RNA sequence: UGAAAUUCUUGGAUUUAUUGAAGACUAACUACUGCGAAAGCAUUUGCCAAGGACGUUUUCAUUAAUCAAGAACGAAAGUUAGGGGAUCGAAGAUGAUCAGAUACCGUCGUAGUCUUAACCAUAAACUAUGCCGACUAGGGAUCGGGUGGUGUUUUUUUAAUGAC
């Protein structure tokens, strides 16, 4: 008898400031009878092409929750990061090896978080065998130096701070630098990032992200 | 065509050492001499310990999986 | 007609192929269809496009980039273009150890078994079924009319099982006179 | 002054589902399926019940206010098959005639790392 | 020169082969 | 489902999103390639011991080959007594029993599947091919080690390593 969009009402979302694009959409709630506890906790996944407004990242997506609601704008903080599938099916491939590492760190905010990085063998300029295979010991030495370069990124830095670090994949040079003597790799990436616990909220932290 | 009981100097070079007309090392041994004494310690050359040198205790060789690594700056000779 | 665009990445495998086939893939798409073709080399993805002021057809690009897709999944040119002639035409995929949990030779020979020797026993599917059969590996893709995609995966699936080729030619004759 | 959504198609073997929703996936906007748009349970799955399905969510998204979505096409997945059926496929095709804009397209189908054991048995399943 | 290049891909062929 | 019906469903099914719990299993990389006496072995990290090959101008000096008796391990299924019990699932039940390419299909599912301490000792346990030793053609691919180069690349100070 009562048409659901007759006492729906809209909500522009803005995301940190950490992102070129504030501007990331809308969604809709029931009206207040309240629309905010319905609105916190309510996670958006965007690709980070329409953030940053280059097709540079056409493969990567951000997780952002809703964390506060003021005058019909919806304040999200970081949430998570992953790929998209198929570039994921794209990067693996036959005659090579796979290289992943993951690791638990918590950053200087009390975020506790799993990052997982990939990596594949390539072959030199000059190579004229099929394959590229890495020795076990090799890929050993990789995922250690992998492990010791992320958990001293995040140790070291905000969650803020660490998205930054993610949108220019710095990492990603950092880890390919740091892997260069031990044996030749392509398509390395920090490939996702959880966010398992949380700290305590503090909207001050949030409104500042948010400017 | 080849001749047996006369092998060619490369052929015996290339084969391996238990396999050659005569079986003989193909190892040899060296003069090295310490960078700071100057004196003259014989080193072999597949030599599985770090040979020392006695006077300065200074290492002058380290185990690999074959020939031994010279330490750098050892000046050697072979003997 | 509003402006769109379509991304397909093609796998190292199929890119050789793409290049000699080029000059036959965008004259239909850029003339009939209207559509601005392009392919980024740096990201190594067939893109397409529709020109607002040119395109007319909205279905185009979609269209466009199944036809792109299904020459990517291994299938002919010509077999592709079936795609932009038609508007009936849709692609089945499915994995063998989806049918069967098979590993070793038992997978070698299932494979060996639908393409049949000199491929005659894919070609009999593909005759009597009306598609298009790309056996690529484990992973076997049929192209046709939904109808007769499904035919050609029961012919196909009763090779998985175990059935022996013989046999499964005979039920396509049938099959074929009732078509 | 354009808003967006996102289109979630599920193309099983007996039927296509076409859900549209907001960004965040907690409020669907229209959901149609392949039954409701057939008479005969056998062409649920049909390529033809995802069209109607298609064009019926076009017109209401139209009506709400969206128009734009994002496609996320996804099979059964699990241990059965990972990739979208024509039924998916006719459904894509018929948003994109409606005129409605489509965004981004993307398989979400769930794909297990390694999975429990398969409903066949040991000599298969699907005669 | 960049002749060498062509030389590793006519090789990469033929071990391909 | 070839079409149905048992089944769930306005007390909200199926689908959507944020979580949480349990028990298994380690996709793509994955290749008759690698390892182990065989059966077998695939997520990360640590500990414990073991092993082939290679290098050695090190050591012992016939200590060796094959093996009734005798002993260790022995896929899957299976038995005893605890634990666990997600999925699939012998047995059992039940819907439908119309139509031959889709002709055995569906739903619930006991024992089992998993684990600890013991039994059982069978496979197309296959290279349908005993173990040890010697000899008898060329070719280029791959895995592990070693030697040689005044070879490319990196170390983006050199270099030395690593990779080719
Ligand atoms: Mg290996
Ligand atoms: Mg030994
Ligand atoms: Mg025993
Ligand atoms: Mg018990
Ligand atoms: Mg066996
Ligand atoms: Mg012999
Ligand atoms: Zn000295």
């Amino acid at each position: 008898v009562v048409d659901p969009f007759t006492r729906k009402e809209w909500f522009d979302i803005k995301a940190p400031s950490t992102f070129e694009n504030r501007n990331v959409g809308k969604t809709l709630v029931n009206k207040s009878t309240s629309a905010s506890d319905a609105l916190k906790g309510r996670v958006v996944e965007v690709c980070l092409a329409d953030l940053q407004g280059s097709e540079d990242h056409s493969f990567r997506k951000i997780k952002l929750r809703v964390d506060e609601v003021q005058g019909k704008n919806l304040l999200t903080n970081f949430h998570g990061m992953d790929f998209t599938t198929d570039k994921l099916r794209s990067m693996v491939r036959k005659w090579q090896t796979l290289i992943e590492a993951n690791v638990t760190v918590k950053t200087s905010d009390d975020y506790v978080l799993r990052i997982f990085a990939i990596a594949f063998t390539r072959k030199q300029a000059n190579q004229v065998k099929r394959h590229s295979y890495a020795q076990s010991s090799h890929i050993r030495a990789i995922r250690k130096v992998i492990s010791e370069i992320l958990t001293k990124e995040v140790q070291g830095s905000t969650l803020a701070q660490l998205t930054s670090k993610l949108i220019p994949e710095v990492i990603n040079k950092e880890i390919e630098n740091a892997t260069k003597d031990i044996f030749p790799l392509q398509n390395i990436h920090v490939r996702k990032v959880k966010l398992l616990k949380q700290p305590k909220f503090d909207v001050g932290a949030l409104m500042a992200l948010h400017g | 065509v080849q001749d047996l009981l006369h092998p060619t100097a490369a052929s015996e070079a290339r084969k391996h050492k238990l396999k050659t007309l005569v079986q003989g090392p193909r190892s040899y041994f060296l003069d090295v001499k310490c960078p700071g004494c100057l004196n003259i310690t014989t080193v072999f050359s597949h030599a599985q310990t770090a040979v020392t040198c006695e006077s300065c205790s200074t290492i002058l060789c380290t185990p690999t999986g074959g020939k031994a690594k010279l330490s750098e700056g050892t000046s050697f000779r072979r003997k | 007609i509003k402006f769109e665009s379509r991304k397909i990445m093609v796998p190292p495998h199929r890119m050789t192929p793409l290049r000699n086939s080029w000059t036959k893939i965008y004259p239909p798409l850029v003339e009939h269809l209207k559509l601005q073709v392009r392919m980024n080399l740096k990201t190594k993805s067939v893109e397409l496009r529709t020109n607002p002021k040119f395109t007319t057809d909205p279905g185009a690009l979609q269209k466009g980039a199944d036809f792109i897709k299904a020459f990517t999944l291994g299938f002919d040119l010509d077999d592709s273009i079936a795609l932009l002639r038609l508007d009936d035409l849709y692609i089945e995929t499915f994995e063998v150890k989806d049918v069967k949990t098979l590993t070793g030779d038992h997978l070698s020979r299932a494979i060996g078994r639908i393409a049949g020797k000199d491929g005659k026993t894919k070609f009999a599917i593909e005759n009597a079924t009306r598609t298009r059969i790309v056996l690529a590996d484990s992973k076997i893709h049929i192209l046709g009319g939904f109808t007769h995609i499904r035919m050609a995966r029961e012919s196909v699936v009763s090779l998985i099982l175990g059935s022996p080729p013989g046999k499964v030619y005979g039920n396509l004759r049938t099959v074929a006179s009732r078509l | 002054s354009q808003v967006f959504g996102v289109a979630r198609i599920y193309a099983s073997f007996n039927d296509t589902f076409v859900h549209v929703t907001d960004l965040s996936g907690k409020e669907t906007i229209a959901r149609v399926t392949g039954g409701m748009k057939v008479k005969a349970d056998r062409d649920e799955s049909s390529p033809y019940a995802a069209m109607l399905a298609a064009q019926d969510v076009a017109a209401k998204c139209k009506e709400v206010g969206i128009t734009a979505v994002h496609v996320k096409i996804r099979a059964t997945g699990g241990t059965r098959t990972k990739t979208p059926g024509p039924g998916g496929q006719a459904a894509l095709r018929a948003l994109a005639r409606s005129g409605l804009r489509i965004g981004r397209i993307e398989d979400v189908t769930p794909v297990p790392s390694d999975s429990t054991r398969k409903k066949g048995g040991r000599r298969g399943r699907r005669l | 020169p960049e002749e060498m290049r062509k030389r590793t891909t006519e090789m990469r062929l033929m071990r391909e082969l």
